[PDB]
């Protein structure tokens, strides 16, 4: 139909695109507090496997 | 002298570094353990661990767990809730509450490979 | 999944169920002790 439809819709994409370039950031920061999360745990799995490994030797 | 001890829990560590003597509220009968002690592995029970440091003292509330002892090494391998058969029980039930469903089916349900196969190529297109 | 990357997600399968010249001092009993230790390693592998 013509120019003012399309300089609408170039402006509705534009929007979505900033928060999608946000939210990949905001993904890796929580990625990097799950990483550390998951380091926590290792001591308490890595001696109860020898504990129980010992146990029943 | 001093002996190295670290208490440890499934989500986070509680406590690390060397000590002089460790206090623990063991199954049957409390525990001292000191420098060189002969391997012993004990069940606790819900109560506080003390840590005497090299003359300062410190203590943490503990809610189960197992200690692992060592001549060189003492390890403590606390729990973070109370392992009762009551709360136990409730949260299995709990699982099964929400797994209750209107069509459980058989159990020989197959054969959706061809969807999982049809959005595993529009996800290519996506990239 | 397992984290193999930052760019890898690899789905994996792993069993569950089925899985020293000193002996340590046992309080109350051995069996008692191995029955408790199993279960908290499994519910420890879920976690992780």
């Amino acid at each position: 139909a013509g120019a003012k439809e399309i300089r609408s819709k170039i402006a509705s994409i534009k929007s979505t695109q900033k928060i999608t370039n946000a939210m990949e950031k905001v993904a890796v920061s929580k990625m990097r507090k799950a990483q550390m999360r998951m380091a926590a745990g290792r001591p308490y799995a890595e001696r109860i496997r020898q504990v129980i490994g010992h146990l029943a030797n | 002298i001093t002996v190295h001890c670290d208490i440890v829990s499934a989500e986070a560590e509680i406590f690390s570094g060397l000590v002089e003597m460790v206090i623990a509220h063991g199954a049957l009968g409390d525990l001292g353990i000191a420098p060189g002690h002969a391997p012993l592995i004990t069940d606790l029970k819900p109560g506080p661990i003390r840590l005497v440091k090299q003359g300062e003292q410190e203590v943490y509330y503990i809610s189960g767990g197992f200690l692992e002892v060592q001549p060189n090494m003492v390890k403590v391998l606390a729990d973070t809730v109370v392992r009762a058969g009551d709360l136990d029980e409730a949260a299995a039930q709990e699982a099964l509450k929400a797994a209750e469903k209107a069509l459980q089916g058989k159990g020989a349900e197959f054969d959706y490979s061809a969807a999982a196969a049809r959005l595993a190529e529009a996800a290519a297109q996506l990239r | 999944n397992k984290f193999v990357n930052t760019m890898t997600q690899k789905p994996t399968v792993e069993q569950l169920i089925p899985l020293h010249h000193w002996d340590y001092l046992y309080e109350p009993d051995a069996k008692s002790l191995l029955d408790g230790l199993l279960v908290r390693y499994v519910e420890s592998q879920v976690y992780q």
